[PDB]
């Protein structure tokens, strides 16, 4: 200012504005605190039910599609003493799906080599791992693990 | 559903942003450990309206802070200059102004 | 309650074929089917129950006797929530043309209405009838950058009404509404700002921004930060 009355006005404008910006300033940070909290309260679940769907559209991708049929076609790999729980998830499946008519699991004769898999255990997986390090043993050949 | 994988994308962009954020600030993230199997109805779009919404609200206060933050700082410094300008006329007040 | 998937698909073929006619869609209305079928498009994800709700959607659009009834079958579908989704189906694909061309027209015709209900003429008429409930137009952006100065008009007639809910409305939607829009009148008419302070708006945003009701207490705090912006 240059005068005492301009002096005056600057100083109430002033000191209205200061007081009303810090009052703003502290209630939307303390919304930031309330929603960051609600926020933190479930963005694990969030987390992993997004990186969830992304897995299973991805998977999904890996079928053939209309194309070929409007129902999709898949190929899987699986343990033998587990054929009956996978058709029980392709039961759930169905039934989240809401379908009367129902789904097949199909078995056929294959011409590709069948993967390993141990079952490994807490104590035992350093052991199996350290016997993975230098290739992994063919289909049902002796692993040296339980002897390491 | 490559186009669904890209949606899944941007919500799981948004969701890293906001923890990214959490991370910066003080408040801890829940490790309950819940496990869910995300079900096929469309979940996806309530979902998305939560992550967009939770996200640009969180955007908007950041940004306005900073504005809000700048100009409050300002007053306080013309109030201060204010404030002593009237000492360093403290000589003698005849003058009406 | 919440039949099984082929009793619903089938229901909602009825509604179609009902639908089909200008007098039954027209007297048919009273049973708010719009967001029970805004709901079960998202639940029910099943492609036929899908296509027969768009495509019921359509012929109620298409029989409405009425422009303006068809702008409540449209409007009802807006307040509903249904445009979002059918931008999502946009997103995805079908088989068919006939899905695409449902999709289409739903959109277009969402379109139009939602510019239609943008109008500055209507917003006056629901300013003037306290009717301020979220109507797409105070949400359309394109309305307020466009006719925010033409609130100036009849010696601030509209900005006056708003100011003077902002002390009158106990009603919460009111008094929130009233308070985004008098933030989006400082967002998109700068020179505004002055008359704001001159009919208190400032100072009721201010005030309202300690309100009792969470949602009053957030369109306020969201005003009066776009208040503060400038010095």
């Amino acid at each position: 200012p240059e005068t005492p009355q301009e002096r005056k006005e600057m100083a109430s404008g002033v000191n209205t504005r200061i007081d009303d910006l810090q009052m703003v300033l502290n209630q939307t940070e303390d919304h930031r605190q309330r929603v960051l909290q609600a926020a933190a309260k479930n963005i694990r679940v969030w987390f992993i039910k997004v990186r969830k769907m992304k897995a299973i559209y991805h998977t999904l991708n890996l079928c053939n599609i209309d194309v070929t049929q409007k129902c999709l076609i898949a190929e899987v790999w699986c343990p033998v003493t587990d054929l009956d729980s996978i058709q029980f998830a392709l039961r759930r499946g169905t039934e989240h799906s809401g379908s009367t008519v129902p789904s097949i699991l199909n078995r056929m004769q294959t011409n590709q080599t069948p993967p390993t898999y141990n079952k490994t255990n807490k104590f035992t997986h350093g052991f199996q791992n350290i016997v993975d390090a230098y290739g992994i043993g063919t289909y049902r050949e002796i692993n040296p693990a339980p002897y390491t | 559903f490559v186009n669904e994988v890209r949606r899944c994308e941007e919500m799981d962009r948004k969701l890293r942003f906001v923890e990214k954020e959490i991370r910066k600030a003080n408040i801890p993230i829940m490790d309950t450990g819940e496990n869910p199997e995300v079900p096929f109805p469309r979940d996806m779009i309530d979902l998305e309206a939560n992550f967009e919404k939770i996200e640009n609200e969180l955007k908007e206060i950041n940004t306005n802070q900073e504005a809000l933050k700048r100009n409050f700082l300002e007053l306080t410094e013309l109030k201060f200059i204010l404030r002593k300008t009237q000492q360093f006329f403290d000589e003698m007040a005849d003058p009406d102004l | 309650n919440k039949c099984g998937f082929q009793l619903q698909y089938q229901m909602i073929f009825s509604i179609w074929l009902l639908a089909f006619s200008p007098q039954m869609c027209e007297h048919l209305r009273r049973y708010n089917i719009i967001p029970v079928l805004s709901d079960i498009l998202q639940e029910s994800v099943k492609e036929k129950v899908t296509r027969i709700i768009l495509a019921a959607f359509r012929n109620f659009l298409e029989k409405s006797t009425e422009r303006e009834t068809r702008q409540e079958y449209a409007l009802a579908m807006i307040q509903c929530k249904v445009l979002k989704q059918l931008e999502n189906l946009e997103q995805q694909k079908y088989d068919d043309e006939d899905i695409s061309e449902d999709i289409k027209f739903l959109l277009e015709k969402l379109g139009e209405s939602v510019q239609d209900l943008s109008s500055f003429d209507e917003y006056s008429s629901e300013l003037k009838s306290g009717r301020l409930e979220w109507s797409p137009v105070h949400k359309s952006e394109k309305f307020w950058r466009e006719n925010a100065v033409r609130l100036n008009e009849k010696n601030y007639e509209l900005l006056k009404i708003l100011t003077k809910l902002l002390e009158v409305s106990d009603d919460p939607q009111v008094l929130a509404v009233a308070a985004h829009d008098v933030g989006e009148y400082v967002r998109h008419y700068p020179r505004g700002k002055r008359v704001i302070e001159q009919l208190g708006g400032k100072q009721l945003v201010m005030n309202h921004m300690h309100h009792e009701d969470q949602q009053v207490r957030y369109n306020a705090l969201l005003a009066v930060q776009k208040l503060m912006v400038h010095n």
